[PDB]
């Protein structure tokens, strides 16, 4: 029972500790639904944690560790439970353990109390994880244990109120370099996932990951053989090109674009929605980003996909149609209505997504301001599909934005 | 309004664990 396993691990004896603590440990590893919340009311916790002081007893360290590991890895009040009972700065000491199996543990355990949010990452980071974290990362490293140890990386990297200070990505970045050229699925993978945090964390840290020069290295696995890779490195790139211009270009100077056919064509649905979206980000840029898209000849198969994909991958065609009317020239438009955007683009004037709405009537607007000539003929494109009439119907949508705009439009471009 | 956007909800939902047990 719980009752004797805490009375046989707090005593002063090693070896009747080492019993009860491993009868713990079996009862939370030996299943998927670990009696977690009943190991902790017994008490078992404090004791646990004075466990992992004994170097002497390095067996003994090993399974206290593991039964915090698992504790830690339920909810936030259950790793919190572990945190408050002061386990994180002894994890800290057995990082420097000359037992393998239990430095491996700690840094098993310190990963899940990692992952539970930013402040106990800051905590943790505060006391100086990073650096005994990364001296592990070297050639003798068990392959199993290495895993571990960038799935500790993603950890540290993640969550974002407030994103990691800003020397700990310093510290990461050199070691992310490293194992993103690993064969390894799972560390590729974790690697990729890890630097995907960092470039959605503000485009400072983008900045950082651009200066580190690892992007060159993360651009080509958009064609890796694993499609867990390749998703994941698509993430990375795509969060680099939701910043700036000159941030945006550095991707585009990889040649990424001509990864992306395979990724447009691809059978699952949330890959073509996701290749459009970095896509439509790419076309919200200046000319010459513009002028990329169009030259990879990329155009088609987003058209094609606003056409007949799934309603998702229609809308991020929606918004790459758009997005290209901010900056682009009249003849980039021209290639765009000879590729015939028109009728699938208008439609979608009709679906229930008023942003969607809002989206295609604004690159309408656009498109109509730009072809000062040809207006006529690109409305009597629009009148020919139906598009006119949804329009005038649009003229009654809830949303004033969508109805002024209609309204307008019509004023404007269909009132001769 | 038109322009970039950030990574968007249902997007790239295979992601890494923040917590893992150790099973035998």
């Amino acid at each position: 029972s719980l009752e004797a396993i805490v009375q046989n691990a707090s005593s002063d004896n090693q070896g009747i500790q080492l019993s009860a603590v491993q009868a713990a440990r079996k009862l939370l590893s030996s299943d998927r639904n670990p009696p977690i919340d009943d190991l902790i009311k017994s008490g078992i916790l404090p004791i646990l944690v004075h466990c992992l002081e004994r170097d002497d007893n390095p067996s003994l360290q090993f399974e206290a560790a593991w039964a915090l590991t698992n504790i830690a890895s339920g909810t936030s009040e259950q790793t919190q439970a572990v945190v408050q009972s002061n386990a994180v700065p002894l994890f800290l000491r057995l990082l420097h353990s000359p037992h393998q199996n239990v430095c491996e543990q700690a840094v098993w355990a310190l990963g899940n109390i990692i992952g539970d949010g930013p402040q106990c990452r800051d905590y943790v980071i505060s006391l100086g994880v990073v650096k005994p974290l990364l001296s592990f990362i070297s050639p003798s490293i068990p392959i199993t244990f290495l895993r571990n140890v960038t799935w500790v990386m993603v950890n540290l990297c993640r969550h974002k109120d407030p994103p990691p200070p800003m020397e700990t990505i310093q510290e990461i970045l050199p070691a992310l370099c490293v194992l993103i050229h690993h064969t390894d699925v799972n560390i590729l993978v974790d690697t990729v996932w890890a630097l995907s945090y960092l470039t959605d964390a503000g485009n400072e840290q983008i900045q950082m990951v651009i200066d580190s020069g690892i992007v060159p290295h993360l651009v080509p696995l958009l064609s890796h053989q694993e499609v867990k890779v390749q998703t994941a490195a698509l993430r990375a790139v795509g969060n680099i090109v939701t910043g700036t211009d000159e941030q945006t270009q550095v991707v585009l100077n990889c040649d990424a674009l001509s990864h992306f056919p395979a990724l447009l064509t691809h059978p699952k649905e949330k890959i073509n929605k996701e290749a459009v979206w970095f896509l439509s980000n790419i076309t919200a840029g200046n000319q010459q980003q513009v002028q990329a898209v169009i030259d990879a000849n990329l155009v088609p198969m987003i058209i094609h996909l606003l056409d007949k994909g799934d309603f998702g991958t229609q809308k991020e065609a929606a918004w790459a149609i758009s997005n290209l009317t901010i900056s682009g020239r009249k003849d980039q438009v021209a290639y765009l209505i000879q590729q015939n955007v028109i009728p699938p683009f208008c439609n979608l004037l009709t679906v229930k997504d008023a942003q969607v709405v809002q989206v295609v009537l604004d690159g309408l607007s656009n498109i109509l301001k730009m072809a000062e000539d040809e207006a006529e003929t690109i409305g009597n494109l629009i009148e020919e599909c139906g598009g006119l009439e949804k329009i005038e119907q649009l003229q009654n949508h809830e949303n004033e934005d969508i109805y002024k705009l209609a309204y307008e439009i019509i004023d404007q471009f269909f009132s001769s | 309004c038109l322009g970039r956007r950030v990574v968007q909800p249902g997007m790239f939902e295979d992601h890494p664990p923040t917590k893992k047990a150790r099973v035998s």
